[PDB]
């Protein structure tokens, strides 16, 4: 039906049918991501977490082409209702980084949309707090999809403010910085970046556990950064 | 050499529409190929460093 | 005898055509081995990531 | 009389990092003369044409270096049995050119590096791209690797077990490499080694990993497939 209260409630029974019913829950799912466009008042002051848990849990389809569709869905609740993720900050960045290491492209390429998005949808310093244990404890290719968003997320907090969290920032940056992956690596370089660039030659004590080679490199990345 | 000319124009349209489709492949490729030039810049940068 | 003009100058548009498709298709072929390389290299990669676990 | 164009190919071809588009002209010139039944003109003025194409690679013009590769490439091919007592010369100078700054080099030079592994002997081409294989840093490492693949297939069963004791330890060394195509080459080439002599091949890899012998066992099964 049309009613928004009716509405819902039929989409969390389809929308339920998980395993089976591909069509049907893929209308669903476009419906779903209609009412995000709308800005529908009714819809989301009520029905949010129940919405977002039974989004999460369809993360996990065995239907490649379902869990794509729920990460672009995702995506539009995160920037179009950003405040209410306020209490499902590492639940929703846990499940969007495990999405980055499914097999099929179609499925992390969504995903990766989805984990830019809420770079900017979570509260920044929440965030960052959310991707440091992360970073510091993952394998491939979560961490380098953490990296990638603490990247993002170190741009939007204030000199003062990414001061008091570089205790915590830059264990798993120098950590990073020796992983066996250059993938990892370089993401490291690049968010060390991003932090040199707002605290400029403060970041230097905090790099006395880097290696000759290392800082060579880093400061190679940091003087092209600048050029352009 | 009338008839000559309307067959050969049809060829060269139909050639036209084609190459377009096989600039969209070669370009899409190069898309596709720009991410791994940031990344094996990256790789090439760390030995000349370490070769220091 | 302004048709056999107009035939004239599109057989050569037509060749140059040609050789600019034969050109790109050369061209595209390169990039198609080194898209491949570097999609079994990126397999190779994961692959490696997969025995290190189980053993 | 071929021999008194060739003295002008010669006078020109020795003007390094001069005269560009005389020197193109005279390098395409004796690429034409590799195309014909000129036979008479490699009897005698081979090893000079050769020392002087191979002093080429190391002009400061980007496009004269990867031309010059290009008309190595044909006689290489049009020419493979009078590379006899060049062999190491000539793949040390081809390996050296897979780390040009310029793409259009390399790319050349990795055209001249696949023709080479057909056209110098089979036996002899193995037994100089060991060294190299041992001791070269990236990438001519990974080039000669990738070139002793190609070898391999062409040497009989019977052949390639007397070069084991001397195949093997740059392919378990190079299997330990830091980078990953490096170690990718190589176990591409321990398949063309399996695929030769079957399971004859077990007591060399004893010194390999449980996660490497997976990892060539895998490629192993997925080369049988095909």
């Amino acid at each position: 039906s049309l009613d928004h209260s009716d509405l819902v409630a039929e989409l969390l029974k389809e929308l339920s049918n998980h395993n089976e019913r591909v069509e049907e829950r893929k209308i669903a799912l476009y419906e779903l991501m209609k009412l995000t466009q709308e800005e529908s008042f009714s819809v989301w002051d009520e029905h949010f977490k129940t919405i977002l848990l039974l989004l999460l849990e369809t993360l996990g389809d065995k239907e490649p082409t379902i869990r794509a569709l729920a990460l672009k869905v995702l995506r539009e609740i995160l920037r179009h209702q950003p405040a209410r993720f306020k209490n499902y900050a590492e639940l929703t960045v846990m499940k969007t980084l495990e999405a980055h290491k499914d097999p099929h492209k179609e499925v992390v390429r969504s995903a990766e949309e989805a984990a830019s998005v809420l770079a900017t949808s979570i509260s920044p310093e929440q965030c960052i707090k959310v991707l440091c244990p992360i970073i510091q404890t993952a394998d491939y290719p979560i961490n380098l999809a953490a990296i990638k968003m603490q990247t993002k997320v170190i741009e939007r907090v204030s000199k003062e403010t990414l001061n008091l969290l570089l205790p915590e920032i830059m264990p798993g940056l120098i950590q990073g910085y020796d992983n066996s992956e250059s993938s990892v690596r370089k993401a490291c370089v690049f968010c060390l970046v991003a932090v040199h660039a707002v605290i400029g030659d403060e970041l230097k004590p905090h790099l006395s556990q880097l290696t000759g080679s290392k800082m060579k490199l880093l400061n190679l990345y940091i003087k092209r950064a600048q050029t352009g | 050499i009338e008839s000559e000319l309307n067959s050969l124009r049809a060829d060269y349209d139909n050639l036209v529409l084609d190459y377009e489709q096989l600039r969209t492949e070669k370009e899409e490729m190069e898309l596709k190929l720009k991410e791994k030039n940031d990344l094996d810049e990256f790789e090439a940068l760390e030995r000349k460093t370490k070769k220091d």
